[PDB]
RNA sequence: AAGGCGAACUUCUGGGUCAAGACUGACGCUGAGUCACGAAAGCGUAGGGAGCAAACAGGAUUAGAUACCCUGGUAGUCUACGCUGUAAACGAUGCACACUUGGUGUUAACUAAAAGUUAGUACCGAAGCUAACGUGUUAAGUGUGCCGCCUGGGGAGUAUG
RNA sequence: GUCGCUGUAGCUCAGUUGGUAGAGCAUAGGACUGAAAAUCCUUGUGUCAGGAGUUCGAUUCUCCUCGGCGACACCA
């Protein structure tokens, strides 16, 4: 209720292979358990394989357009007026969009069939780097619910 | 029976303005949203009465709060 | 679920239990369907009857009922008849749509 | 008024109608 | 194939949904469109975007017979009759006139009695 | 007078208000029985019946729904005549007269109009009154005339006539 | 015996004068409500009854059957 909450943290640019905030974050939602040491091998090794089944040099690059791939734009949220639950469409913000991203991809990934770590994780993001896949699918199923359902769009508060 | 002749040079938007204000003005809407359905010549006699009394009371309160201050 | 009669300080007559059940039956045609747990604390402290009946809704609704008596038969009929009534009330709340 | 003197006078009421309903057609 | 230059385009606007006509200057119907129609079913019927839609889509279904010259008629109070202009507008198809015909009683046929009695 | 009375016109017809503007000269007030009128619903006879709508039917909500909601729908709603005479028929305050500070609107008349008066009609409010709420020149204030009505609650506006 | 026809998803129904295998219901999963409902969304469900021929290829075009049809005429 007393909103306008207190600035983030945001100073975990990972500052390790490249100065880059968003694999940082990236990592930090693969976690479990508390090791961050394990998250972090696991995507740098990952990222690297998938940068050399794709061969190209600049791994920043490629990474960056399979999130970009999953981004999704408008989503559900649920309000209700009257008696009469709505789900109205509403854009999200950038912040949430990487959220939600690299949750579907985590998610895919973690419930796939694979032999390993981060063959898995691989494999899932040069599947999302061609458009196709678990996340992928749940990313424009979420997108054309949303646009199935854009009648209440005029209920944004 | 409302009408807006739209001019050869003028805008759609200002065009329906114009529509919407004179059909506010006329008042067509609410006779419409009033004559839906029947009401007992009691029960608006009835609500009149309230109004004016809210209206009454509102403005005693308004003087009341202009004088308070 | 099935409902959990418990007693402290007391010894159930099989006329009584089998009362409290026979008045308990009220419920499943109504209200088992809505509920996860219904238990009934008879205690007997100061020559008298005290009576905790507790309902647990399927949508996070509590109901509590507390009553004292001097006969354990009369007791019973009042504190399960305000129980059912609570019951009744609060599935109504939520089905008034 | 507090309304429960009228809402006795209304449920009487509708007794008796309710008797003299039952009544009618009898002979 | 035919060209007709003017036209009539009617919409009723209530609160369960939305009709929209394509008519002579005589009157005579070239095309309609309706929300239930369209799609839509339930409270959707009666939202200004499903207005925008059917009335477009009515037009849509008129784009061939030369017409761009339309007087528009309005009745009922929906939520988007503006949007239902708005939509005719964005089309590109000319408005000459925006007018309504709302029933106006001078008090005759005692209406429906209220709800939750 | 109350119930009540709102598209337009005519005919028939009731009542009120003001005045120097003359006449009668207390011819008045109230009124037990009695008589007349009396919303809506209902009844009898004969018409009419668009819309609405008890009863009733179907579809939903619900454990059930003889209801609220939806789709239909017969009386009734309307007209003429003859009955019924009941309402929270209320201002929950009978009628009439003689008096008792003001404020703010409003209707009609007299005045060319303002400005004021008179007869109404609303809000606030001094004193007074009130158990309190409130009332307060349209008293529930100060006085009286006459009529109606009340004497703890249930039984009971019942039983019986 | 004859005439008019059909058989395609679990059901109903399209199917284009020949190059699609789908529409609605239902089934299963996600989301929504407190559940049951109703949306909303995904998702399966085929020698298109069988065979021959026509076509470069055939649910479709023809023909021959299989099973089920509706309707008509006889019935010693």
């Amino acid at each position: 209720m007393s909103r306008k909450n207190k600035k983030i943290k945001k100073k975990v640019f990972v500052d390790t292979r490249y100065n880059s905030r968003i694999v940082a974050k990236f990592a930090n939602r693969m976690m479990y358990d508390g090791k961050k040491s394990i998250s972090e091998s696991i995507l740098y090794s990952s990222i690297d394989l998938l940068a050399d089944k794709l061969e190209e040099s600049d791994k920043m690059a490629v990474f960056y357009k399979a999130l970009d791939n999953i981004k999704p734009l408008v989503e559900v949220r649920s309000r209700r007026v009257g008696g009469a639950t709505y789900q109205v469409p509403v854009e999200v913000r950038e912040e949430r969009r990487e959220a939600l991203a690299m949750k579907w991809i985590i998610f895919a990934a973690r419930k796939s069939s694979g032999r390993s770590m981060k063959e898995k994780l691989s494999n899932e993001l040069l599947n999302a780097y061609n458009s196709t896949g678990a996340a992928f699918k749940k990313k424009e199923d979420t997108h054309r619910m949303a646009e199935a359902n854009k009648a209440f769009t005029h209920y944004r508060w | 029976m409302v009408t807006v002749t739209v001019d050869k040079n003028e805008n759609l938007e200002k065009a329906l303005k114009r529509f919407k204000r004179m059909i506010e003005k006329e008042a067509i809407i609410r006779e419409w949203k009033r004559r839906e359905y029947y009401e007992k010549p009691s029960t608006i006699r009835v609500k009149k009465e309230k109004a004016f009394k809210r209206k009454q009371a509102k403005k005693v309160r308004k003087l009341k709060q202009k004088t308070n201050r | 679920m099935e409902p959990k009669i418990q007693t402290v300080n007391y010894s159930l007559n099989e006329n009584e239990k089998n009362f409290i059940l026979k008045k308990l039956e009220k419920f499943d045609t109504h209200i088992k369907k809505h509920i996860d747990n219904l238990k009934i604390t008879i205690k007997k402290e100061h020559e008298l009857f005290k009576l905790d009946a507790h309902i647990h809704f399927n949508w996070g609704k509590i109901i509590h009922i507390r009553e004292d008596g001097k006969i354990l038969l009369n007791l019973i009929d009042s504190a399960i008849a305000r129980l059912y009534k609570t019951a009744t009330k609060e599935k109504e709340k939520k089905n008034n749509k | 008024p507090c309304g429960r003197k009228r809402k006795l006078k209304k449920i009487s009421t509708h007794k008796r109608k309710k008797k003299r309903r039952k009544n009618r057609h009898k002979k | 194939k035919r060209n007709i230059g003017e036209g009539n385009v009617y919409i009723q606007a209530t609160f369960n949904n939305t009709i929209v006509t394509v008519s002579d200057i005589k009157g005579n119907a070239l095309a309609w469109a309706s929300a239930g129609g369209m799609g839509f079913k339930g409270a959707k019927k009666s939202t200004p975007y499903a207005a925008q839609i059917t009335a477009e889509s009515a037009l849509n279904k008129v784009r061939d017979f030369g017409i761009n010259y339309v007087h528009v008629y309005i009745k009922g109070p929906g939520i988007g009759r503006e949007s239902a202009i708005r939509a005719i507008g964005s089309i590109g198809m000319t408005v000459k006139s925006i007018s309504d015909i709302t029933p106006i009683p001078h008090n005759g046929c005692r209406p429906k009695k209220t709800r939750r009695v």
